[PDB]
């Protein structure tokens, strides 16, 4: 019972990727270094 | 004339479904009676 | 009526009962049991009792009147 | 036991060279060039030159090509001699040697087809296992997911028919490495913990590297009781960690709830993990999961805590801890909510009954959707 | 050539298939059960393929053959094979069987085969006449079973007018046929006709008309899961356009759940597109897996970019994806909804803030949502609270937004209501399963 009325119109990774993976940000080491030097002084 | 055709059609479908329900009820009763007799 | 029949089935295995020794199964709902009276009887078995618990030595409780295994 | 061909160190060095900050590195280049010139690896030299836009040395390349050609002629001559004068065992050994040389000199497709032909001609079960392990090593070297999966299935089936414990342990190590490669960290931790006491696959990596991988993956996978029982109290793990103070500190900081040291060690571990050829794409995911794990572990023992307390415990500022907490709650990872007016995080851990009711609702909804679909299918 | 012989072999197995189908139709006629008809039309799509000109020629020369006007109508519309050596006389009807007029089921099924084959040959005008003749023949027939078959051809009729790009010269006819089915109390025909009419309405953008009808007409529950899915998708589109976003999301989720597993790639793709758009309108980030499915990866990739842009809060990225792929949305019929989301992005940020924090002040909300002024933040949070997206209250005396404290739901009546719905569904399922029991005589 196919629905032919509606026409049926690289990154080949197997693991499930969560939305946060797409979010861009600096490395955690950089963030930790920045926070450490901010709170150090 | 379409009176009779429509009426007998609706009556035929309802009597068909009622006969099917009666058959299944007959079978259910037969199973219950077999259990009781056993 | 089915509920009444089940109630009677339960009423069959009612106090008092006579202890015997289940001697040997013969077939479905049929066995030989050695009662404590001192005699062996060829009796029937209620369908309620599982057929796996009837070891050829395990003690069973029988109806006082008909001696049937209950 | 098994030969180190192909060398995974070569793949690690190539990946490190492909990295931006290590693209201009020289020591990696020197070590890789030394490995290639010790192995006379011409086709992989061409592949690396075209991938990295390197300037090919014509003299060295021609010497490598001539050496490969004469060696291949020698193996072909030995194969012909075995076919003419000897039995199937000698021709089999010659074909295995040819395939091994093809894989050694960096040929991918040639090694694949030669090993496939050998497997077609291979009869002895141990030799079939060895050929399948060679194919698995090649797939790991080239990160060929389909090849690795197919060869893993083949090896599992072969071991199920007939499997010695040594080859089964090696297959466990390979499966753990692949599971790490596909971010399936739970299975990787299972396999690495099962194989840590009897690790013999030194061709894949050294014992210390395997143990560091095991510690990382077990930390990201196991809960607190399992981590304490199998990793914190692990005999061999502790023995090797005595020679790895950084990894030991990283592991023990989270278990001992020393969260500032844990965060610093996690930054170090992330820096190590970025350069790793095998843990490459999952370093952000691993770091995020570790941050979530630390936050949840701290919040498990508290009902309501000031944001300053977390800032002091993790050795960070209030703003950073607030931002990370908000991001992780928004993703539904931490059972808490923040009161920024008082700057207090209040945990919202469901009780046993509430969690059981929610799980019942979810599972029953799925089962009832299945039941409705089935009934509508069958009742016409 | 042996290729033509193998073609003849598959043709005669298709002949056996259609013979089995017409036998099932006659068994339904003489067995007082319409389920055999449903099974025949279930096997119908499978045999809609594997056919050619000679298959249908041998079909129409095996059945009918009563010298009726049917032969004069369907034979000229298709080609005929030559004097083949294998002149296997395929005659399912022998003597009295061929003497009696064909039942409406079998003639309707074979004429349906003609129209679908003609459509597969992509000459729509030729199929137009055969469809018109088919529905002139079946209009007068009042057979209950034929309605099932009628239902199917109904759909096919609308289908052909899709390739004729008119869709309007038949709207009144579909209205009248739907009304006739409604007075006949038919289930399948009424449902499929409602679905086709809704599709026509949305193709001509008459959303108010569709909303009026779905408010007036009632979709029969005891219908096909396929027709149910189509109706749910159309209703979800209606409610999404009518701003009833939550009900639209629920209806489209139900439609996706009732999709034919993996049979309709295009319908599933369209449903996923619309569901993603409406869920974004609600402020909920959709499931990531939707974008990584093998069949829906490229189709939803522009929607992946849209979701990433809105979740990141970068309105510049939103405008950029509008510039490049937004035109595709017009082909997908979602551009207006995408503009609504462009102007409703901030709802997602407000929902995120409500989820994470519990007593966040207005100034902090404005800072975290890029809002210029705290008063604008007050307005936005109050509107979001009123519109059923947030569960907070703003203490305007000192300007903090206190979320409604979470109460132990298991101590409330909500679990009882959920269990009541589940129990009612389970009891209804048991009643339906035991109710038929299909014990034959």
């Amino acid at each position: 019972d196919e629905f032919e009325e509606f026409p049926a119109e690289e990154d080949a990774h197997v693991w499930e990727d969560n939305w946060d993976d797409d979010n861009v940000e600096d490395d955690f080491s950089n963030q930790l270094r920045a926070e450490l030097e901010k709170h150090g002084y | 004339r379409q009176y009779y055709l429509s009426k007998i059609e609706e009556l035929q479908l309802i009597v068909n479904d009622k006969s099917q329900n009666l058959r299944r009820l007959q079978a259910q009763r037969n199973e219950l009676n077999a259990k009781v007799r056993l | 009526e089915f509920l009444h029949a089940q109630e009677e089935v339960k009423r069959i295995q009612s106090i008092p009962l006579v202890i015997g020794q289940f001697l040997e199964a013969v077939d479905q709902n049929t066995a030989i049991v050695g009662s404590t009276t001192g005699s062996n009887y060829y009796v029937r078995i209620l369908s309620t009792i599982d057929r796996e618990l009837l070891k050829p030595n395990a003690s069973v409780a029988l109806h006082k009147h008909s001696n049937a295994l209950v | 036991g098994l030969p180190k061909n192909p060398d995974l160190r070569i793949a690690q060095l190539r990946f490190l060279l492909s990295l931006p900050e290590h693209r201009g590195d020289a020591a990696v280049r020197d070590e890789l060039m030394a490995a290639v010139r010790d192995n006379n690896m011409a086709p992989y030299y061409e592949a690396l030159c075209k991938s990295l836009d390197w300037q090919i040395d014509v003299d060295l390349l021609n010497k490598m090509k001539k050496a490969n050609e004469d060696e291949l002629k020698r193996l072909d001559e030995e194969l012909e001699d075995a076919e003419k004068n000897l039995g199937e065992s000698e021709i089999r050994d010659a074909m295995m040697a040819k395939a091994e040389y093809l894989c050694r000199i960096g040929d991918k497709e040639g090694a694949l087809t030669a090993f496939r032909k050998t497997y077609d001609k291979t009869v002895a079960l141990g030799h079939r296992l060895d050929i399948v392990f060679y194919l698995l090593r090649i797939g790991l070297f080239y990160m060929d997911n389909d090849l690795i999966t197919r060869n893993t299935e083949k090896a599992k089936s072969l071991i199920e028919e007939g499997g010695d414990w040594d080859r089964r342990n090696r297959l466990k190590v390979y499966q753990g490495l692949y599971c790490v490669a596909i971010r399936d960290f739970k299975q990787a931790a299972e396999l690495f913990l099962d194989t840590v006491s009897t690790f013999t696959s030194y061709e894949l990596m050294d014992y210390k590297t395997f143990v560091t991988y095991t510690v990382y993956v077990s930390m990201i996978a196991l809960e607190r009781p399992d981590l304490r029982e199998k990793v914190i109290k692990g005999a061999e793990i502790l023995e090797v960690l005595h020679s790895l103070p950084a990894v030991r500190q990283y592991l023990f900081s989270l278990y001992e709830c020393r969260y500032s040291v844990f965060f610093q060690s996690l930054a170090v571990v992330e820096q190590e993990m970025k350069k790793d050829w095998l843990f490459a794409p999952h370093y952000r995911y691993y770091v995020r999961e570790m941050r979530i794990h630390a936050y949840s572990q701290l919040l498990e023992s508290y009902r309501s805590l000031t944001l300053g307390y977390m800032a002091e415990a993790f050795g960070v500022g209030v703003e950073f801890i607030d931002q990370e907490l908000s991001r992780f709650i928004a993703a539904g990872r931490l059972h808490c909510k923040i009161d920024k007016v008082n700057e207090i995080v209040e945990t919202n851990r469901p009780d046993s009954k509430n969690w059981q009711y929610q799980e019942t609702i979810k599972k029953g909804d799925l089962l009832l959707n299945r039941v409705q679909k089935l009934s509508r299918v069958i009742n016409m | 050539a042996a290729a033509e012989h193998s073609q003849r072999e598959l043709d005669t197995v298709t002949l056996e298939d259609i013979k089995e189908h017409v036998k099932q139709l006659e068994k339904a006629v003489s067995g007082k059960e319409p389920r055999f008809v449903l099974r025949a039309l279930r096997m119908l799509p499978s045999t809609s393929r594997r056919l050619n000109h000679y298959v249908l020629y041998k079909a129409v020369q095996g059945f009918f053959t009563s010298n009726n006007a049917t032969r004069d109508f369907l034979l000229p519309f298709l080609e005929e094979p030559m004097d083949t050596e294998a002149d296997l006389q395929f005659r399912p009807r022998t003597g009295k069987a061929a003497s009696t007029p064909l039942l409406p089921e079998v003639e309707a099924y074979l004429q349906l085969l003609v129209v679908i084959f003609m459509m597969n040959s992509k000459r729509y005008k030729e199929a137009q006449k055969i469809s018109d003749d088919l529905m002139q023949k079946i209009s007068t027939q009042n057979r209950r079973a034929l309605d099932l078959v009628a239902a199917k051809c109904y759909y096919y009729h609308a289908r052909v007018y899709e390739f004729l790009d008119k869709l309007d010269v038949v709207r009144s006819f579909l209205h009248a046929r739907l009304r006739t089915a409604t007075l006949r109390h038919d289930a399948d025909g009424q449902a499929t006709l409602l679905n086709l009419l809704l599709r026509n309405y949305l193709h001509y953008s008459l959303y108010d008309q569709a909303e009026k009808l779905v408010s007036k007409s009632v979709f029969p529950e005891q219908a096909n899961n396929n027709e149910w899915a189509r109706y749910l998708y159309y209703t979800g589109r209606i409610k999404a356009i009518q701003l009833e976003y939550s009900e639209a999301r629920r209806t489209m989720t139900n439609a996706l759940r009732k999709a034919p597993q993996h049979t309709a790639v295009g319908f599933k793709q369209t449903v996923h597109k619309l569901l993603i758009v409406v869920e974004l309108l609600l402020g909920e980030i959709p499931d990531r897996l939707q974008f990584r499915q093998p069949s829906l990866k490229r189709s939803l990739m522009p929607y992946f970019l849209l979701t990433q842009a809105v979740r990141t809060g970068n309105l510049a990225k939103f405008n950029q994806v509008l510039d490049q792929f937004g035109e595709k949305f017009q082909a997908d019929g979602t551009y207006t909804l995408i503009i609504r989301l462009r102007h409703n992005v901030i709802k997602t940020g407000v929902r995120m803030i409500s989820l994470s924090y519990s007593r966040i002040s207005l100034a902090d909300i404005a800072q975290k949502l890029q809002l210029d002024s705290p008063e604008d933040a007050e307005f936005i949070v109050a509107k979001a609270i009123r519109d059923g997206v947030i569960e907070a209250s703003i203490n305007h005396e000192k300007g903090y937004v206190q979320s409604k404290e979470m109460i132990d739901i298991y101590s409330t009546r909500e679990p009882q209501l959920a269990f009541h719905q589940r129990i009612s569904f389970c009891l209804d399922i048991h009643n339906m399963s035991v109710k038929a029991m299909r014990f034959p005589p």
